[PDB]
């Protein structure tokens, strides 16, 4: 037709990361 | 319709034909200062020593259990 | 019970005047930025979300007795860039209108008096890494309590303060069953000249200088609920009076008087501490503490649970606090309503305390 605290820490890791590119 | 005044430390009470049934006095601390259940549309001598307060709250129950409510200054 | 408590003037600036912090158990300084974090902590104006609030809090008194009587604040702020803000708040205490009556021809033209007290502070806030900030205040206090008659001024008593605060605020860290925050507030409150009610040196009274020291903790589950569970310690930088006798029966404690009143306040924030025998211990008891638990619901629904002790030997303020606050789109409203849990009577039972914040312009992400 074209273990949850690692998932939230990799949330966050991509959080961080997003919106430290975005503003630069 | 209701007024009260205070001339020489003493409260005066006037209701146009309107009758009280009981008068409560106030602090601004709300501590009960003087009360009277026989109002007679009269005046009110209130003990004149209150530590330097003169805001007053007076509460006037009618013949009906309506409620007027006053503040005055002591003076 | 109440055993020597301090004497300070114009203590309606120690008054909760929002209906967040009072649902709190009176206590902002290490809580989430808000428009209201002018009294407890105003640094934390740094880490606002939004780029622009107002808001308006309403605190009657004597709700039974009368009308009118109640301390209101109005709060502005606004964050221009994402380091610094600015802010500006107005606390504002009074009676409403009293008309000075004789019988005199009822007709008779009346004069109204309106016997007030308020507090105009300005604050600037800048952040100084990315997880603290600080900021500075000015304030200028009025008291015009007074009504002139003969023998009696009602001239107003004027003074100035400075508020110095911090704010640290970490982002959200992981664990094993959530990812919460961690927050923590210091401010050091009413920092200025003795305030003269009679306009004699003389006779001068400190203002209520205090220090609060807190710290919080965000849970953070399921990314729509949250529990922020904050405690908050005060203590006030003035020197406590003298009590029964501290070495001619009155003559000793006139002269005791006499010395406590002849310090100055510069000197009385540093004579708050210790002047005790004992060590700590002895001196916890100048110590008010408070803890708040915080539940909230998509950012839009607030419910607060906070617990308010101070020391029965000095003011005897004890109670517990219930508290909910809304946000509909840009509205946040706010209720308090608080259980006495002291023998004194506290002069905000039976009372529900009320709050409004607007909230516009740009928004901040979170860091
Ligand atoms: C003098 C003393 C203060 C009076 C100033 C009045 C200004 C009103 C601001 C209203 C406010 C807060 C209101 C809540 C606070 C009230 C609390 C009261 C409590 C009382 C107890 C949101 O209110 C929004 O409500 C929206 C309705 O849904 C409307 O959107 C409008 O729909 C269409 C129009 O029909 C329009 O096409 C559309 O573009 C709008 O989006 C607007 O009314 C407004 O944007 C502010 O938010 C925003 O408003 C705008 C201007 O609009 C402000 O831009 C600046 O305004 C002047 C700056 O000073 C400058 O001149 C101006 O150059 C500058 O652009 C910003 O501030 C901005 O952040």
């Amino acid at each position: 037709n074209r273990p949850a605290m690692a998932d939230r820490q990799k949330a966050l890791d991509e959080r961080r990361a997003a919106r430290e590119k975005l503003i630069e | 319709s209701f007024y009260v005044s205070v001339k020489d430390k003493t409260i005066k009470l006037n209701s146009t034909e309107d009758v009280m049934r009981e008068v409560s006095i106030f602090d601004i601390s709300g501590k009960l200062l003087y009360n009277n259940k026989k109002v007679e549309n009269t005046e009110f001598q209130v003990s004149n020593f209150q530590s330097g307060n003169q805001v007053l709250i007076v509460k006037v129950t009618l013949d009906n259990g309506n409620i007027i409510t006053k503040k005055i200054v002591f003076n | 019970d109440i055993e020597r408590p301090i004497t300070t003037g114009v203590p309606f600036l120690l008054v909760a005047a929002d209906a967040r912090a009072a649902g709190l158990g009176d206590q902002g300084v290490a809580t989430s930025s808000d428009v209201f974090s002018q009294q407890w902590n105003p640094a934390k104006y740094a880490f606002a979300e939004d780029a622009q609030g107002l808001s308006i809090s309403y605190t009657p008194y004597l709700t039974d007795l009368a009308n009118d009587i109640s301390l209101g604040q109005v709060t502005y702020y606004n964050k221009i860039n994402d380091r610094s803000a600015f802010a500006g708040s107005f606390r504002y205490f009074g009676f409403g209108g009293i008309e000075l009556r004789q019988t005199g021809d009822p007709n008779e033209p009346t004069r109204e008096v309106n016997p007030n007290e308020f507090a105009l502070d300005g604050s600037y806030s800048l952040k100084l890494s990315e997880t603290f900030s600080m900021a500075v205040a000015a304030r200028y206090i009025r008291s015009n309590l007074k009504v002139a008659t003969e023998e009696i001024d009602a001239s107003a008593a004027g003074s100035f303060a400075v508020d110095v605060a911090g704010f640290y605020q970490s982002e959200e860290i992981a664990y094993s069953d959530f990812n919460g925050r961690w927050r923590a507030g210091f401010n050091i409150q009413n920092l200025g000249p003795k305030i003269s009610y009679d306009h004699d040196d003389l006779s001068a009274n400190f203002l209520p200088a205090n220090l609060r020291v807190g710290g919080g903790f965000d849970f953070i589950f399921d990314d729509y609920n949250k529990l922020g569970v904050s405690l908050e310690l005060t203590k006030l930088l003035v020197p406590t009076p003298p009590g029964p006798g501290t070495p001619s029966q009155s003559q000793a404690d006139e002269a005791n008087y006499k010395k406590y009143k002849d310090i100055g306040w510069v000197s009385g924030i540093f004579k708050s501490f210790g002047d005790a025998p004992g060590g700590f211990s002895e001196e916890l008891k100048e110590i008010t503490y408070s803890a708040a638990a915080e539940y909230m619901y998509q950012d839009a629904f607030a419910m607060r649970l906070g617990y308010y002790h101070e020391s029965p030997m000095k003011g005897a303020k004890q109670f517990f606090s219930l508290g909910a606050g809304f946000k509909y789109s840009m509205i946040k409203v706010d209720v308090s309503y608080l259980f006495s849990a002291s023998k004194v009577k506290n002069p905000l039972e039976n009372t529900l305390r009320f709050s409004l914040t607007f909230n516009f312009g740009d928004k901040y992400e979170t860091y």
